[PDB]
């Protein structure tokens, strides 16, 4: 009767000790679930299907890729901005409006 | 910064 | 008095406060003795330097006969004038707290 | 000693490993800018989506290129 | 006339300084907003009763101390382009700018130590 | 301090923290004055 | 031993109806004042919390990436900036005693502790 | 506070355009200064 009473006391205090750390273990279990999703074979199948999709998309989008990488800023927007900005400053002379540019 | 200068020139009191 | 909730409170323009204060200033050319009483509470901010959301200048809470309340935002001291001055500032947009304080000072003559 | 360094070119003394490391760290730091910018600026309300996409792309590439020019 | 043209892209009409006076006199202007870096331009929104309905007109103001009494006398409602809501968003932006530097340095440190040890090149 | 982080703040903070915890550094002073 | 004080010499006596007009506050009013008191209590903390949550969301997003797995190779952006920028040595500034120091730089970059 | 409030008060989504222009031009000024210095 006495030893099981001591066990009942340790059981109640174990209830309290388990509940006081419940947010910590909750975040821990959520992290375990999170990192468990990302080592299956299912995630590997997803990664390989995405690889195929990227390959298909890259073979159909070469003109737009070159446009957005080499042509958009350097040869379309930058010279327009530069000329408009220069002519915004720079008083209404002729040496400054036409000849020096 | 020359576009916003008429706006920001009230923090000094001038026009 | 407790600071109201400036988000959920109807607003009033500074020019409206200026005109309504002229209409209650017996030394002005726009007096009318049929005006309803106003209760003005002039608030200044104290969390200006310690805490985001502080504001400059003054804020007036005008309560009227209906028991309802409105508020005016007098940042921006408009144009410097003395207290013994009766002339609007050439633009309804140059009304700051200097003109409002002029009117409050002259009303109690 | 110090003179063999002080009297030679500097891109031939320094390996490429450090350039690759700097570039990797920079790339990883600034790679979330398009999504961040897009999600910030998005709160005839839908005529602005293509322009926000354009600005995100151009801004990200400008940052990379400024690293390059420096 | 209005009857012999195509409707095109609502914009701001222009009053000189005088039909503004007559219009605010006849009780037709309904609300006025001041703007301009020197505070001498007006955007005036009329009321339905006017000839032409609610429109948005632009006026240039050359100093006239009779303006304010004229406006406030005829029930016009002046206005400033700021609501507590807008100021409260500017405050939020200032706070983000305040925080941007420490977050930047801790991100830089984290990515340095990540690249260096806990995810290097394979060999 | 969280609302307006500043470097002066962190310096003063670490100084006060030394005062509370590790100003007894000046007791390690006297304790290492043992060999001198 | 103690002395006694009449409990009518310790309490004020006035009935609210002997007050000016609007001095008595209703419940409608008094509750709104408590609402404003609470909101003013939490205002600054709330705003700083939002302004930091923005940055934290950005950092969590950058965390979710974790690397390159999922990113294919790109030919406009190789991994070494010298390929991209066309940089190579010339004829001067090249000493035969330089390669030695070169190596130790390498040894200190790859982590080799020998030096 | 004063800088931002002034560009808000003076000149829909126009305040956002002005604020983005402000921040962008400031960062670009600092970067241009640094690069031009280091180019000597
Ligand atoms: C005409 C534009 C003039 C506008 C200048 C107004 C005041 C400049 C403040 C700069 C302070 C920077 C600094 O802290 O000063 C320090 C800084 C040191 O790093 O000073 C510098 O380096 C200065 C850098 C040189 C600036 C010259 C560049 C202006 C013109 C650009 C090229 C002409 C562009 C091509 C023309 C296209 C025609 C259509």
């Amino acid at each position: 009767p006495l030893t099981r009473a001591v066990l009942a006391v340790v059981r109640v205090r174990e209830l309290l000790r388990a509940l006081l750390l419940l947010p910590f273990s909750a975040v821990g279990g959520a992290v375990a679930a999170w990192q468990g999703l990302f080592n299956s074979q299912r995630y590997e199948n997803f990664l390989m299907s995405e690889g195929e999709r990227i390959w298909a998309w890259r073979n159909r989008s070469e003109n737009e890729r070159w446009f957005w990488e080499v042509f958009a800023w350097d040869r379309l927007i930058f010279p327009i901005l530069v000329i408009v900005a220069w002519e915004y400053l720079v008083p209404n002379h002729l040496v400054w409006a036409v000849l020096a540019p | 910064l020359a576009l916003l200068t008429p706006t920001l020139l009230t923090l000094t009191g001038q026009s | 008095e407790v600071e109201p909730d400036w988000r959920s409170l109807p607003a009033m323009s500074p020019a409206e406060l200026y005109a309504g204060l002229r209409a209650r200033n017996w030394t002005s050319a726009h007096y009318d003795p049929a005006a309803e009483p106003w209760r003005l509470q002039v608030f200044s901010c104290d969390y200006k330097h310690t805490g985001v959301t502080g504001w400059p200048g003054y804020r007036v809470v005008v309560t009227s006969r209906g028991g309802r309340r409105r508020w005016v935002d007098l940042a921006e001291e408009g144009e410097l004038v003395q207290l013994t001055e009766q002339a609007p500032p050439a633009s309804p947009a140059d009304i700051g707290y200097s003109h409002v304080f002029a009117q409050l000072y002259q009303a109690y003559e | 000693g110090f003179l063999v360094e002080w009297s030679s070119d500097f891109i031939t003394i320094i390996p490429e490993n450090v350039d690759i490391y700097i570039w990797n760290v920079f790339s990883k730091i600034y790679r979330t800018i398009p999504l961040s910018f897009i999600s910030t600026t998005l709160g005839q309300k839908m005529v602005a989506f293509p322009i926000l996409l354009s600005l995100s792309h151009l801004l990200h590439r400008r940052i990379l290129y400024l690293f390059d020019t420096l | 006339s209005v009857k012999t043209a195509w409707r095109t892209q609502e914009v701001l009409r222009e009053l000189s300084y005088t039909q503004l006076w007559a219009l605010v006199g006849e009780g037709h202007v309904a609300r006025v907003r001041f703007y301009g870096p020197e505070k001498n331009k007006v955007m005036a929104t009329t009321r339905a009763s006017a000839p032409g309905g609610e429109r948005l007109c632009k006026v240039v103001l050359p100093p006239d101390p009779e303006l304010l009494d004229h406006l406030v006398s005829n029930g016009v409602v002046v206005d400033t382009g700021v609501t507590e809501d807008d100021r409260l968003r500017a405050s939020l932006l200032v706070q983000m700018l305040r925080y941007t530097v420490p977050f930047m340095v801790i991100s830089g440190l984290f990515w340095m130590i990540h690249t260096w040890i806990l995810d290097p090149l394979p060999n | 301090f969280l609302m307006q982080p500043s470097w002066d703040a962190v310096t003063g903070a670490i100084r006060w923290g030394l005062e509370r915890s590790g100003l007894p550094e000046l007791r390690a002073l006297r304790d290492s004055l043992l060999p001198e | 031993r103690r002395e006694a004080i009449p409990a009518e010499l310790l309490l004020v006596k006035e009935d609210p109806s002997k007050l000016p007009a609007g001095v008595l506050q209703t419940r409608e009013q008094l509750k709104q004042a408590q609402r404003d008191i609470n909101w003013a209590g939490k205002r600054e903390q709330v705003f700083a919390a939002v302004a930091a949550g923005w940055h934290l969301a950005s950092f969590a997003l950058n965390l979710a990436f974790w690397g390159v797995e999922g990113m294919p190779p790109d030919r406009y952006w190789p991994t070494s900036p010298r390929i991209r920028l066309q940089i190579r040595p010339g004829r001067y500034g090249n000493m035969d005693g330089g390669q030695r120091v070169y190596m130790d730089y390498l040894a200190r970059s790859e982590g080799v502790p020998l030096n | 506070s004063a800088i931002i409030k002034s560009i808000n008060n003076k000149t829909s989504s126009e305040k956002e355009t002005m604020q983005l222009l402000l921040m962008s031009s400031s960062i670009l000024l600092h970067l241009c200064a640094i690069i031009s210095l280091v180019s000597i």
